[PDB]
């Protein structure tokens, strides 16, 4: 029913996310929610999706790794409207999915005035 | 959009089969759709919604981008350089613009 759940379910194709096989790296405290550095890695993933559970529109990015990628690491900077959980979901070539989740405290809210 | 200037940092050569780190940035407001004007009305979204990096025509990464990616979107990822040729970087704007950058890579 929630948007995170709906997005999560579309990604998993109905399977439950496992754990292990993923690293989600985010600051404990993000001073500036307009620009929060995030790194994800998931050896062997065909894709990693990033969700921000407390944002008005939770979807952040989907990283689709192609054949020319040396490994399944991606780093970017994101907006967080407020203190919240950031979720990474990685899907393997066999279609199994793994989840990592972490709390990011935010001082300055992102997403715009 | 105007002044969407790509900046890519990547070695100009590598040993055959070696990993290189790619850093790809472009200047863009990424108007989120959540910002309010002086009157409290929402300012409509207009972002880069997709970024691709190809090495010698084969995909390195393809990123579906949403409004929570920051202003001046930044992507860092790792490419396996098996042979010489070029990286091609493409950013797709909500407004219909397509931004491109091309970077040569040698094998030494």
């Amino acid at each position: 029913s929630s948007t995170v759940d709906e997005l999560t379910a579309a990604f998993t194709g109905g399977a439950a996310t496992g754990e292990g096989g993923l690293t989600l790296t985010a600051p404990e405290i993000a001073e500036n929610g307009n620009t929060v550095p995030i790194e994800v890695k998931a050896p062997g993933a065909v894709a990693i999706m990033l969700l921000a559970a407390g944002n008005p529109e939770p979807a952040v990015a989907t990283f689709n790794f192609g054949p020319a990628a040396a490994d399944q690491r991606a780093a970017t900077r994101i907006r967080l409207a407020q203190t919240q959980d950031v979720i990474a979901l990685a899907k393997m070539a066999d279609g199994s999915v793994v989840k990592a989740q972490t709390t990011v405290k935010v001082t300055i809210g992102g997403c715009g005035g | 959009a105007d002044d969407a200037k790509p900046r890519v940092k990547v070695p100009s050569s590598a040993k055959a089969g070696e990993t290189v780190t790619v850093k790809a940035l472009i200047s863009h407001k990424m108007e989120s759709g959540q910002r309010k004007d002086a009157d409290g009305k929402l300012i409509p979204r207009s972002i880069i919604n997709r970024f691709t990096c190809e090495l010698n025509g084969v995909n390195v990464v393809d990123v579906a981008i949403d409004p929570a990616v920051s202003t001046n979107p930044y992507f860092e990822f790792d490419a396996k350089v098996d042979a010489a040729g070029e990286f091609k970087f493409t950013w797709y704007d909500d407004d219909g613009s397509v931004y491109e950058d091309v970077k040569p890579i040698a094998v030494a």
